[PDB]
């Protein structure tokens, strides 16, 4: 059939119109650690079964530590649900982990040694991952010279992170800005916030929920696939989650640039 | 200890053979220097 152009769709009101999925998850290693046991997977496998869900295709996976799982993420799956422990002293971490893995970034490389950098909309956000990062930027007016630190020099710029494993970063519009950082170990990317993604939920695990997934101040919204619990013990969250299998099933979706014919537009 | 006098057993070098077959003698070593450099910064220069 046709593909990558936007055509009107015919409907109607007067006609009655009113599995095999893959589910994953991430969960820290002290769960596990906690739990004393190694064959509760086949529990978990039983229990999905007995829902309707069929077994083998699930998959699960560990992380050592929220750090370790905010480096370079993998995700290849079906239906995302991920359980991130809550702190009261690394909020930004999690606000960036899920804002990360909440919405679709379409990155290009960036060469901090060669160029100047400007933005032009309100989706464009700078990431940077890494195992040490600190990034050094000295805004520039529009004659290309350094305010409040000197162009020639590096050591004078205002940081923005230091050995951050992970840091999202904006800067101002209309501006360009000179940038130095190790290279030898960190990545920086310019990426555009194209928009949302469904296929990735996160359950905070925790206590005061703190989540924004917007840059601008002025908007922090609830969103409905951000999840949250109480919890003592790893078992009762396992089981309150396989309990309502279901509900997070139907606020879920499959993803919406893998439906086989959403092709040429930025994905399959 | 010094023939013909009245005292023995001296202690240090004598003024009048203190090298005795030597001329240099060397010394290697590291030194760390913290000193208060006259010098402003890089800044100080006509920004153009």
């Amino acid at each position: 059939q046709n593909y990558g152009i936007n055509l009107p769709i015919t409907g109607s009101m007067d006609i009655a119109y009113a599995l095999t999925s893959t589910l994953c998850l991430y969960y820290p290693t002290e769960a596990a650690t906690e739990i004393n046991d190694n064959s509760w997977k086949d529990t978990l496998s039983q229990l999905f079964l007995t829902k309707g869900w069929p077994t083998g295709s699930v998959y699960f996976k560990e992380y050592t530590n929220i750090a370790s799982f905010s480096v370079d993420p993998q995700l290849y799956c079906d239906y995302n649900v991920v359980l991130m422990k809550y702190d009261a002293t690394l909020q930004l971490d999690m606000s960036e982990l899920a804002d990360l893995i909440l919405n679709e970034w379409l990155c290009n490389p960036m060469d901090i040694t060669l160029y100047y950098y400007q933005q032009t909309d309100e989706a464009n956000k700078w990431i940077s991952m890494g195992s040490s990062c600190t990034i050094k930027v000295c805004p520039l007016n529009t004659q290309t010279l350094g305010i409040g630190c000197l162009t020639t020099d590096a050591t004078t710029f205002e940081e923005v992170a230091t050995a951050e494993k992970l840091v999202i970063t904006d800067v101002v519009d209309g501006v360009n800005h000179k940038l130095d950082v190790t290279t030898a170990t960190c990545t920086i990317r310019n990426c555009k916030k194209l928009g949302p993604r469904e296929n990735v939920a996160v359950i905070q695990v925790g206590g005061s929920d703190i989540l924004d997934i917007t840059a601008d101040p002025t908007t922090a919204p609830q969103t409905e696939r951000m999840m949250r619990i109480n919890w003592k013990k790893w078992w009762q969250v396992f089981y309150t989650v396989v309990d309502y299998v279901d509900q997070i099933i139907q606020v879920m979706s499959k993803r919406s640039r893998s439906l086989n014919s959403a092709a040429f537009y930025y994905r399959v | 200890k010094l023939t013909r006098t009245r005292l023995d057993r001296l202690y240090g070098l004598p003024a009048a053979d203190p090298n005795n077959g030597k001329e240099y003698y060397e010394i290697a070593g590291r030194f760390s220097l913290i000193s208060l450099v006259p010098s402003n910064d890089d800044y100080q220069t006509p920004i153009a």
